[PDB]
């Protein structure tokens, strides 16, 4: 699994592959591991599919809930779900998660939550196995307050590399943009990202 | 199990002025049983003692292999073999079998018949030699002999008072040790003569 | 049961006449790989204590929480909240004490070794140790992880006993402290060059540094090494 | 997986003379092989003139402190102030040691003071409750070091009388106060040079009739 | 066990504790770690005691001879390549952790030898449980262009480090000297600062304390 | 759940459930017992009120707690039942630790305090 | 054996 | 450890060594290996030192509350099976310890009850119990006769530890013996091995091949 | 493991047991009952873990002796067994299982017939002419199969298990210290004080 | 383990030994002589593994007799032993070490004087008045040490030995089918025939 | 520990790291894990330092005694030798090792056996424990025919971003380059790499 969320001047973009494998078989390989928590407030998936896809629903949950009684909640918070269910159930959950979402008043915000159950924001974070080759890429392209167009190639290519080099990722690439104007569904075919 | 330890048996020795001693206790069990109570310790070739603590096969068999080996030594050297020296030959003797040692812990102790200066010396299983100018110990009550011996030891004592000195060592160290006891034995040597005493102790 | 994951190393510290000073980088790692870069380690307890945590940063985040907790409070229905009843320093620590020896006894522990550093109302300098077992001590120095092996043995050089605390000054102790932090870069894999240091003095009160980074560093010797013994170029 | 234990080392021990106790212990602390520090007590006061130090296990050692001074705390309470004899401190000890007999406080202790007829005493504990009371007792990582001595200068054991056909056990004697803190402080010394746990330091409790007196001796740091 | 070596301007020093340890009984209160290999090649060595040795020996003769063979005074690199063959052989099995060290026609030298045959060259060095403590030191005052006086207090001041923070070090300091042109000086015991305050009594048993059952003399000559 | 004290006292000083229950002994047949030298006896009435019983299983008026005692009483029938049985289970229960049959002293004691609890419970 |  | 007991004419013997061990360590010498539960029982010691002292002691407590509940004294055979069943609760616990039961009353005589961890209680006349019991076991058996004077019998028991305690190098120290009579029980010294193997091996002859 | 035999004859049910309690390295006692009268026509016998052996028995003790009084009345063994057969049943899936083997022979007071059962530690029952537990069973068997008849006298019983006692005493690595063998009948339950030798 | 006890008294020395070999579950005879005769002044028992057992007695018996004719002489028990004790630990660190201990009782004709020498599978070996192996040592040790003297007859050494062998048959929990007893003596090696009984 | 080796217009240049660590521990900060093996023939070092530094030396034996008797020898040579020890020896070996060469006709080359002992040619190559970490970086930023500026650079990068990430390395960064004008000793330092 690869996936990264990166924060730009509009807002924020997430984006993951499209590989579950159960040891070197492919079960899934259109899988969508970017996860909606609330309108504008998504998360990517990494880890156990089952314990991420639960962790996820009982975070939409305690997200809904939250709406009809406070109005819409803040990014810190649908972390601090996440880092409650992840800290709190070390023991038993093999789920790293990032979260991004978007503010009116914030802008865009990433914190992500790795296998022991800490939350960390930051301007930008990857994680799944295929990440381990690209942080010298990533902390080498990355500059703050890109445009969209720019972020979604960063994107687009520290991923590719990724797909290229790690096999538990792989089939398309999958990114979410998050600002004032909504929420778009991008989407990257092989063909494409392969040569770069 | 812990092939150090199924026989059971302390020795010491200690150095003194213009003398040297070195004793042991005549245990010898299997575990918790006793099975014999003269099973004596100290071995001499010449004028140069050896004490051996650990597994009594071992024990047996190192001092039979010094005894040839110190023979051989005197005939080729038509001289008696000196304490600094055998030492050295204690040492090469069982490093020869590093990787799978004789379980013991052999002390050694005698006079130099040309300088005089006593010597006592120490090994572990393999040979790292211990050489104090004061006292050695070794076997099931290490731990107990070492303390007894770094409080009651004084330099420069007379042969009749470092008897006395070791003595107590062993038999209080020992009394402390489950596998040690059952009668005690002390050697006092001299330049020219040497006394062999047995001491009296508890039997349990 | 448990095994720590994203991790802080060591956290040295020691007292001098007027107060205390503690430190420890900025990393989080995961395992070798150097992972967070942007972790302060040092959490400031009011304006008289500072408690530096090593170990899982996951712990330490809830440490955090329980902390902000203590102090929220003890405000609660004490008219005397910043002044003669505010937390000191033997609180905190005592409370963290008895936290960690609890979950150690049940079983789930706190995977962490803390440092509690400050001064006391009456003046006193305060500094203890407790770590995962509930273990506790108190010594003009301390450290945890690596620098228990490296700082100690510097900064005793500086207070070997007791007696010496009185004598020391700050640029003194500062010193000292900077040089083990440096040192440890030298030697602690899991280190990193960036850190952050507070010391506790009983008049200036707290004064925290941040964005601290080694300098001073002598590396031109690797040069006129070459190969490992018979090379020659 | 995690071990819930530890081992400070450390070293103490207890002599009990005619009207008067002692029990000491160093002060030096450590962990594997280095050393956390060279002056943390271990031997304390507990009120109603009982001293008491549980070696072994630090934490365990300073609960198992904690958990006593507060009983005697409620005792007085539940009690009108009456004052814990030591035969009764004892067996108090000895159900909070069992109380964990499946988790053991990994720690050998001992405490000391006065009886009720004002002889001196000293207790010593199983980690798990086993208690007696003792002439002398030693413990902790010395404790095989040190223990034979005391058998010898203190119940002498072994000695007899001079000329006597080894048929007459030396009269037993007791010791003063003056030269039990001798014996401790060699049985101390000794125990330094051959033991890398103990070192640092020595600290002393005496305990007599008029309150509880603290002796402070230096040692080897190495 | 703490030992060091550090290079200086126009020569080598090494240097070592003193305390061989059984587990966590000093064995050996002033045991030689320094291993002369050739008349200016010296060794310093930690870990299995036996082996420090055996392993130095067994080098020094096989150099001794290759010397006689070659009319040459030895050379470092020998006894390294030397010493690490044999160890990596081993498998790591032989404890030797070595730093070796010496003069020889080809310049000053500083090596050091890991028990799985590994070899790291460097100005100043150190290895054994006191590793670290020194290393602090070392990397805390160490610069280039020592003499032979400020060096010495150098590698001197480390292994103190070793001794007061290390458990597994103690006692004495030895050190050598290895210069250009001059013999190469062994100094045993350049510092002794862990000597044994005078015992509070003497234990001077009054003769005839302990009872005999059976006395008899020994036969030596033949 | 239901824990209504419902044997309080009263101004007089009087537990009146108590006393009450003394009232449905009164209705009870009679029940007697006196003792010998060498033996003892128990008596009792068998109700009137309908007739056409079958003796051969109908609760006999006395009971056997072990095979060396008895107990009779006079009160709701009912109740009794649950006296005795409590009551036959002690006997077992104390065979079984102590190794010897109970004392009719204890078995009452027993029985009587079981009672006594019911009163204030 | 010794350490040583 | 080696403790034993036995029945006969003037009532019942109990003999015990005082040694405690933790593995090649003698810990102690002078450990009191019976408890006085009450003036009329005893109990010994065998197994862990406290888990046996701890809950003899206990049962000690068990019994006066059972005095004062029926103002008669407690059986034997009811204070046994107290500790038993109780120990029979923690059965798998880890609980070690091999233990007899003694007492004289006017209901059962005088006699004697095992009971160890595992569960086992036995009635019995005569058992050694201890890591030492095979050595005591042996000089008994062949000594024993019912006739036995309680002069004579006292010695036997002595003489029984004291075996065990030679070749035994878990027990030793010292012999602490004691009797059972109606009247409740008596004790008899505790006598130091040091001085009494010596004493023993000159006036009876044995232990010869030991030297002195 | 100990001995325990069982032996179902025309008029009669004879148990034989091993009379010793041996511990780790010595043999504690050459005297042992190891059986328990549940009810005046009802005996079982027990073999297995040092205290479950007796605490079981002890506890189907007082929940028999319990219900004969309750009822004024003794359950038949076909009654009884069954009961034992369940709480055994019940426990191996418990936390601590009882670790024994019975066996149970009483006489029917109502069918006029004597009866055998057979039941080990995980319930497992069964009804035989004999039977036995642990190793005994492959020593003895082969012997009843050949030398057993149901119409077999009282007498022609004891003969048979002297005749098995004594292969045992012959071929049987540990030394069980005897027997003690009891038989049950209409007149209850009675205890043979001679079968050290007959 | 086996049983094998040995005693030394003033003019000879008396080794007694089980007479079962016992294998899994069954006992396969009553009458095995766990001795050989090394030399016509020298016997040896032995105790162990199934097969070292004889192997290494039968082996040492021929490396005997060997030297027996190879210098028209009989070796002293003190050398016999010896040699014993030096093969035995010569194997102790081979791939497959004989588990065998033995007892060895002979007479001194030259110092006319009777010797026992125990030594264990490891080597280690002892002069002893009276010694055993394995187990037995635990229950017949205590006795020995009580009614032991040196100046005693031979008379008095079996009775002292059949008090052992009844401490024996009655505390230990296998049973060894009794014991063959031999005595060695200046006119050579002799079997009791009578110990069933006596 | 990082190193790579990569090929170029002029020749070839291997870079490594300086740090061998036991556990967590520096041992040596100045390590050099380029060696020798002939006067135009060097490699890389990673993996145990035992078993690197010995099958070196016995390379560098097994090629003077080739030089002696037949002549400078090929890379594909000093490779095949490498290869040899650590293929056949595999059970006994933890040691990976690029090995890099300069000759008149074949220009620079490189070749790389990994844990298994197979050997692979290519125009670069990395490893270490901190090569996990710019998979990508490099197979971005690598053009083959590169000038040697440009080349010190590229590997100067790579590496300062592998000691970044991975604690197995750090200290300096050493370089050695291998063309017809010579062997030349390149090294660079912490102040630099750092902030790039
Ligand atoms: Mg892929
Ligand atoms: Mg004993
Ligand atoms: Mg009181
Ligand atoms: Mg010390």
């Amino acid at each position: 699994t690869s996936i990264m969320a990166v924060t730009f001047k509009d807002g924020v973009i997430l984006g993951a592959d499209s590989r579950t494998t159960t040891g070197a078989y492919i079960a899934n390989r259109v899988t969508d591991k970017l996860t909606r928590v609330h309108d504008k407030i998504w998360c990517c998936r990494s880890g156990s599919a089952a314990d991420t896809q639960a962790i996820a629903d009982i975070v939409q949950y305690h997200l809904e809930l939250y709406t009809s009684q406070y109005g819409t909640p803040s990014t810190e918070t649908a972390a601090s779900v996440f880092k409650e269910l992840c800290y709190e159930n070390k023991d038993n959950l093999t789920a790293g998660i990032i979260v991004a979402g978007y503010d009116d008043k914030n802008k865009g915000e990433v914190y992500t939550i790795p296998l022991g159950g800490s939350v960390h924001k930051l301007p930008y974070a990857i994680a799944g196995s295929g990440s381990t080759f690209i942080y010298g890429y990533c902390d080498k392209n990355f500059r703050e307050n890109m445009s969209k167009e720019e972020t979604v190639d960063f994107i687009k290519h520290s991923l590719s590399q990724a797909i290229k080099w790690d096999g538990s990722s792989g089939g398309v690439i999958r990114m979410v943009v998050l600002t004032a104007a909504g929420v778009e569904r991008l989407i990257f075919y092989p063909d494409e990202y392969e040569q770069l | 199990s812990d092939p150090s330890s199924i026989n059971g048996g302390i020795v010491v020795a200690m150095t003194g002025k213009d003398c040297v001693a070195i004793a042991c206790d005549l245990r010898l069990g299997s575990q918790s049983l006793g099975v014999s109570n003269k099973f004596e310790k100290i071995f001499h070739y010449g004028h140069v003692f050896l004490g051996i603590t650990g597994l009594a096969t071992d024990v047996t068999t190192l001092n039979e292999m010094f005894r040839y080996k110190t023979n051989l030594y005197k005939l080729k050297e038509e001289r008696a073999i000196e304490p600094e020296t055998f030492t050295q030959l204690v040492s090469s003797s069982l490093y020869e079998r590093r990787f799978g040692p004789y379980f013991v812990g052999p002390v050694v102790a005698g006079i130099n018949s040309k300088s005089g200066k006593p010597f006592i010396a120490g090994f572990d299983l393999i040979g790292c030699i211990d050489e104090a100018k004061d006292f050695i110990v070794s076997g099931t009550a290490s731990d107990q002999l070492f303390g007894m011996c770094e409080s009651l030891y004084e330099p420069n004592l007379e042969p009749e008072d470092l008897f006395e000195t070791i003595s107590q060592a062993l038999l209080n160290a020992a009394d402390r040790d489950a596998l040690s006891g059952w009668g005690a034995v002390v050697y006092i040597i001299k330049k020219d003569e040497v006394v062999k005493r047995y001491l009296k102790m508890r039997q349990d | 049961t448990q095994q720590p994951i994203v991790t802080g190393t060591s956290v040295i510290s020691m007292k001098y006449d007027n107060g205390v000073i503690i430190a420890a980088d900025n990393l989080g790692s995961y395992g070798s790989l150097l992972r967070f870069n942007g972790v302060e380690r040092l959490i400031p307890v009011g304006d008289n204590t500072v408690v530096g945590i090593s170990g899982d940063i996951s712990d330490m985040q809830h440490i955090e929480r329980l902390l902000k907790d203590l102090v929220t409070e003890n405000a609660y229905d004490n008219p005397l909240a910043d002044a003669e009843e505010a937390l000191e320093p033997s609180y905190i620590f005592e409370y963290l004490a008895t936290v960690m020896y609890q979950r150690r006894s049940k079983m789930n522990p706190l995977w962490n070794a803390i440092i509690v550093a400050g001064v006391q109302s009456n003046g006193d300098q305060f500094l203890r140790y407790v770590n995962l077992l509930g273990v506790t001590y108190s010594s003009p120095t301390l450290a945890t992880g690596f620098g228990a092996h490296m700082a100690n043995p510097l900064l005793r050089k500086v207070v070997d006993r007791e007696s010496d605390i009185p004598k020391t000054t700050v640029q003194v102790a500062e010193e000292a402290i900077v040089n083990a932090m440096r040192v440890l870069y030298y030697r602690d894999a899991r280190s990193s060059r960036n850190f952050s240091l507070a010391i506790i003095d009983k008049n200036t009160g707290l004064t925290f540094k941040k964005n601290l980074q080694v300098e001073n560093m002598k590396w031109d010797f690797a040069k006129d090494i070459k190969g490992y013994g018979t090379q020659k170029i | 997986q995690f071990n819930p234990y530890g081992d400070n080392g450390g070293t103490i021990l207890g002599i009990a003379g005619e009207d008067f106790a002692v029990l000491a212990g160093d002060t030096r602390n450590i962990t594997d092989y280095s050393i956390n520090s060279r002056y943390e007590p271990k031997v304390f006061d507990c009120g109603d003139n009982i001293v008491m130090s549980a070696n072994g296990f630090a934490a365990d050692g300073d609960a198992l402190v904690k958990r006593f001074k507060n009983s005697v705390k409620w005792y007085h309470f539940d009690h009108n102030d009456k004052k814990l004899s030591i035969n009764s401190a004892a067996r108090n000890i000895q159900h909070l040691l069992y109380g964990k007999r499946f988790f053991p406080y990994y720690v050998h202790t001992i405490i000391a003071g006065l009886d009720e007829d004002g002889k001196g005493a000293v207790y010593s504990f199983d980690p798990v409750g086993s208690y007696e009371r003792e002439q002398c007792r030693a413990g902790g990582a010395a404790a095989s070091l040190i223990m034979p001595f005391l058998d010898n200068q203190v119940n002498f054991k072994n000695q007899y009388e001079p000329g006597t056909n080894g048929k007459v056990k030396k009269p037993l004697k007791y010791l003063s106060v003056e030269e039990v803190i001798k014996l401790v402080r060699d049985s101390f010394t000794s125990a330094t040079e051959r033991h890398i746990q103990v070192g640092d330091g020595l600290e002393i409790l005496i305990v007599t009739k008029d309150g509880v007196r603290k002796e402070f001796y230096e040692l080897k740091r190495d | 066990t703490t030992i060091v070596g550090v290079k200086f301007n126009n020569g080598v020093v090494i240097a070592a504790d003193t305390r061989s340890t059984q587990g966590p009984i000093v064995a050996d209160k002033n045991c030689a770690k320094l291993h002369r290999i050739s008349p200016k090649i010296w060794c310093a060595g930690a870990g299995t005691a036996a082996d420090t040795e055996a392993v130095t020996q067994l080098i020094g003769s096989n150099i001794e001879l290759h010397s006689l063979y070659t009319s040459r005074e030895p050379r470092v690199v020998s006894a390294l390549q030397m010493l690490k063959q044999h160890l990596f052989k081993y498998q790591g099995h032989i404890g030797a952790y070595l730093i070796v060290a010496g003069v020889d026609p080809t310049g000053s030298h500083l090596f050091s030898i890991h028990a799985h045959g590994s070899t790291d060259v460097g100005y100043y060095l150190s290895l054994g449980s006191g590793s670290l403590a020194a290393m602090a030191v070392l990397e805390s005052h160490w610069k280039q262009d020592l003499t032979k006086e400020e060096a010495i207090k150098l590698a001197s001041d480390a292994i103190q480090a070793g001794i007061w923070n290390d458990l597994g070090s103690g006692s004495n300091v030895d050190v050598c000297v290895m210069e250009i042109g001059k013999d190469a000086e062994y100094l045993r015991n350049y510092l002794t600062p862990n000597v044994r305050e005078e015992k509070q009594k003497s234990y001077k048993f009054p003769r005839g304390t302990t009872a005999v059952l059976k006395e008899s003399i020994v036969n030596i000559c033949d | 759940g239901y824990d209504r004290a419902l044997s309080i006292f009263s101004p007089d000083g009087h537990i009146f459930q108590v006393e009450y229950a003394l009232e449905a002994v009164k209705r009870g047949t009679c029940a007697v017992g006196v003792k010998g030298k060498n033996c003892v006896v128990l008596g009792c009435e068998r109700r009137s009120t309908l007739k056409l019983q079958d003796t051969r299983i109908t609760p006999s008026k006395v009971s056997k707690i072990d095979s060396h005692v008895v107990l009779s009483f006079s009160g709701l029938n009912a109740d009794s039942r649950i006296l005795i049985e409590k009551a036959r289970v002690e006997a077992q229960s104390h065979r079984l630790t102590l190794e010897d049959p109970v004392t009719v002293e204890y078995l009452t004691r027993y029985v009587a305090g079981v009672q006594q609890r019911y009163t204030q419970s | 054996y010794n350490w040583x | 450890t080696t403790t034993l007991a036995f029945r006969f004419q003037g009532g019942i013997i109990v003999a015990v060594d005082s040694r405690a061990t933790a593995g090649n360590w003698v810990a102690s010498q002078t450990v009191k290996k019976v408890i006085e539960i009450n003036p009329f029982l005893l109990g010994t010691m065998a197994g862990g030192a406290a888990d046996c002292q701890f809950w003899e002691t206990w049962l000690g407590s068990q019994c006066r509350l059972h005095e004062l509940r029926e103002k008669e004294r407690i059986s034997v055979a009811a204070a046994s099976k107290i500790l038993s069943n109780l120990v029979y609760q923690y059965k798998g616990a880890g609980l070690s310890m091999g233990t007899m039961i003694c007492g004289y009353t006017r209901k059962e005589g005088p006699t004697i009850y095992y009971v160890d961890s595992d569960g086992t209680r036995l009635k019995g006349d005569i058992f050694c119990v201890g890591s030492g019991q095979t050595f005591a076991y042996g000089v008994l058996d062949s000594n024993y006769k019912w006739d036995l004077s309680v002069e004579d019998a006292l010695y036997l028991g002595k003489r029984s530890i004291l075996a065990a305690a030679h070749r035994d190098a878990y027990s030793g120290g010292s012999v602490n013996l004691y009797h059972v009579t109606e009247d409740g029980w008596i004790y008899h010294g505790n006598h130091d091995v040091g001085e009494l193997f010596w004493k023993v091996k000159e006036e009876e002859g044995s232990f010869n091949n030991v030297i002195g | 493991m100990d001995i325990i035999l069982g032996i179902r004859v025309q008029d009669s049910v004879i148990l034989a047991s091993s009379k010793a309690v041996t511990r780790g390295i010595s043999v504690l006692k050459d005297s042992d009952d190891k059986t328990r009268q549940l009810s005046p026509h009802t005996l079982m016998s027990f073999a297995g873990e040092a205290g479950d052996t007796v605490q079981f028995a002890e506890y189907i003790q007082a929940n028999i002796q319990l219900y004969s009084i309750r009822e004024d009345y003794e359950l038949s063994p076909q009654a009884v067994s069954s009961f034992v057969r369940q709480e055994l049943a019940k426990s191996i899936r418990s936390r601590r299982p009882y670790q024994v083997n019975v066996l149970i022979g009483g006489y029917d007071k109502k069918k006029n017939k004597p009866e055998l059962y057979q039941i080990d530690y995980l319930g497992t029952k069964v009804e035989l002419p004999y039977g036995a537990h642990g190793y005994s069973g492959f020593y003895t068997f082969s012997l009843l199969d050949h030398h057993y008849r149901p119409d077999m006298t009282t007498e022609e019983g004891l003969d048979l298990l002297k005749l098995c006692v004594q292969e045992l005493e012959k071929r049987m690595p540990m030394d069980f210290k005897g027997v003690i063998v009891k038989i049950v009948d209409k007149d209850g339950i009675r205890q043979v004080d001679d079968f050290q030798a007959q």
